[PDB]
């Protein structure tokens, strides 16, 4: 009726209420694992580019991308692929390797042409050094990384505690490392091909931290989706439940007018 | 292999000495797919 | 409330939520219209007053979607019509 | 349509709309003054469509084979399929 | 309007408005008339009253008269008894409603609930 169709509705109206509580509280949940990796990571990364700014190293082109298989997780990834268009702008060449379902999807709509290596499973777990370690091996042998004369890797960095804002930063290129303004006192191997090496481990080692500083502005988005999400949901409880009480109230009235009706007669 | 792979072998020859924790355990499981691409046309999609 | 509706010349609704949340005389301006017209009020307070209207029915539009990236324009408006 | 039926030749009668029918019903009966049934159509509502709908059957072959096919066409109150009508 | 269609021959209009008081102001007579009014009150010669009136508005082989007929839908629900029998008379009708009001678009013409026989 009216009010078996509103009711039904309002019922329907109160699950996604309770959906987004839960799923809410276990985002949160979530993100305190997720922040603790990330902490960690952090740290690491500061001693790898304590050689590279104190060396001040100074840098087609490869593009690599961070974003998890997971979706609703509000707006990190479509930023990111905003951030992704407008750097594929400015070299028109650009070979892009997309680390998740999410920015291989957009990506994939705004050019065709870029999409060379991607991956599929990294989003559902913490960042973890195997996974590093995996995806740049893969990406040394698969897209043959030392052609390229920029690497730049774009990724989520999680900002403020409310906020993620799309950032990329450069991985330097082993012809970066050899020939860097102060490659001074740094370096003694002269056998060892310390360049060739430390190139490749800086791939992976700033690999990981990326891949880490995404993990965590994706649950922390996450978190704050839920919660937005819980507060729409809340909203649309309050209106549908004014509309119950007055259909509630108007079949009462109708019902009775058509009893007075036969009495009346 | 690359020398960061180099290192991941040896890591994770280094988990194994038997009274680790779950996380390191956890660390050294993984899953994914390098899903080659070309041109659009799709490479068909491997675990690493 | 139609029937009462239909028959007066223009509505000065007031709303619930605003007389709560401390804007007394709480004028929705969103549902107060005066079909009579605007050669009632003096011509100096037509004068001044021109547009205010539809500024402040842009303000209403600019928060709506307030509630996602404030642009310089958007946030020009949102500090005019908050103040 | 019973002329066709009866003669054996095969027909279709479309009622657009049934429910105009039941309409016109409601004046007429509740003009009479005969008692007024729910939603105010007449008592005997259900009776009217039965008693016209169920005129229209395929026939057997003993009886020529006709048949009048039928098509109500009731007007939806707005959405409610739960409306008596 | 029928002087001006039959005899005098020539192209007329013929706005009414609003032809919801009409049948509203039957509705009205009608309890004192002295019939058990039908369902939401109407008066129980609804449709017959509705018909009277809506079917000597027509374009006659005499002349043409393009009529614009306004409906106030009491209450603002167009499943009510009274607006809902006013749609099937009108060759085209451009409902009008509440919600695209309050989204700010005037002419509040909704864009989802308008038909002509022209629109073909």
């Amino acid at each position: 009726a009216t009010l078996k169709e509103v009711e039904m509705r309002l019922k329907s109206i109160k699950n996604i209420e309770k959906i987004t509580k839960t799923m809410k509280i276990v985002a949160s949940t979530r993100l305190s694992k997720a922040e603790k990796a990330k902490i960690s990571a952090k740290k690491m990364d500061e001693a790898e580019q304590l050689f590279y700014k104190n060396a001040e190293t100074k840098n087609k082109e490869l593009i690599v991308a961070i974003t998890s298989d997971k979706g609703l997780c509000g707006s990190i990834h479509s930023q990111l692929a905003k951030a992704v268009r407008r750097h594929l702008n400015d070299q028109p060449n650009a070979d892009i390797v997309t680390i998740g379902d999410k920015i291989k999807m957009q990506l994939l709509r705004t050019h065709p042409n870029n999409i060379k290596l991607s991956i599929n499973g990294i989003g559902k777990d913490a960042p973890t050094f195997q996974e590093s370690a995996l995806i740049a091996d893969k990406l040394l042998s698969v897209m043959k990384a030392g052609t390229y004369p920029k690497i730049s890797i774009f990724y989520n960095d999680p900002v403020s505690s409310l906020s993620f804002e799309p950032s990329e930063k450069p991985i330097f290129n082993a012809k970066t490392i050899e020939q860097s303004p102060s490659f001074g006192k740094f370096e003694i191997d002269t056998d060892a091909n310390v360049p060739r090496d430390l190139f490749e481990y800086t791939l992976a080692n700033q690999m990981l931290t990326a891949m880490a500083q995404g993990y965590a502005a994706e649950i922390s988005a996450r978190r704050n989706a839920m919660d937005n999400a819980s507060k729409n949901a809340g909203d649309m409880i309050n209106r549908y439940s004014i509309l119950y009480n007055r259909t509630r109230q108007a079949v009462i009235t109708n019902e009775l007018v058509d009893i007075i009706t036969g009495a009346s007669s | 292999i690359s020398y960061a792979a180099y290192l991941n072998v040896a890591a994770q020859a280094i988990r194994s000495t038997e009274l680790q924790t779950a996380s390191v355990l956890n660390r050294s499981q993984t899953d994914a797919f390098y899903t080659q691409y070309k041109n659009a046309s799709e490479p068909t999609p491997i675990t690493k | 409330p139609t029937n009462v509706i239909s028959i007066t010349d223009g509505q000065i609704f007031l709303e619930a939520e605003l007389f709560y949340k401390g804007i007394r005389p709480a004028i929705n301006v969103g549902l107060s219209v005066s079909r009579v017209g605007s050669a009632a009020q003096v011509k100096a307070l037509k004068q001044v007053a021109g547009s205010l209207k539809l500024f402040l029915a842009q303000y209403r539009e600019v928060a709506a979607f307030a509630q996602s990236d404030l642009d310089a324009s958007t946030k020009q408006t949102l500090v005019r019509g908050e103040r | 349509g019973e002329w066709f039926r009866d003669n054996g030749k095969h027909a279709l009668i479309v009622y657009d709309d049934l429910s105009k029918q039941a309409v016109a019903y409601r004046q007429l009966s509740l003009l009479l003054r005969r008692p007024p049934g729910r939603e105010a159509y007449p008592g005997d509502v259900f009776y009217l469509h039965s008693r016209l709908l169920e005129r229209a059957a395929k026939l057997s072959e003993k009886e020529g084979s006709g048949s009048l096919t039928a098509l109500p066409v009731i007007e939806t109150q707005g959405g409610d399929v739960s409306a008596y009508i | 309007a029928e002087y001006f269609r039959d005899e005098e021959g020539q192209d007329v209009l013929l706005f009414i408005d609003n032809i919801f008081r009409f049948t509203q102001a039957g509705s009205e007579v009608s309890a004192l008339l002295g019939r058990i009014p039908s369902a939401v009150g109407y008066q129980p010669t609804l449709a017959t009253d509705m018909g009277l009136l809506q079917e000597r508005i027509t374009t006659t082989k005499k002349g043409s008269v393009t009529s614009v007929q306004a409906v106030y839908v009491p209450a603002d629900d167009l499943t009510d008894p009274a607006p809902a029998t006013t749609f099937a008379h009108l060759d085209a009708t451009t409902v009008l409603s509440r919600g695209i009001s309050e989204l700010g678009i005037y002419p509040a013409v909704d864009p989802l609930d308008s038909k002509s026989r022209l629109l073909d």
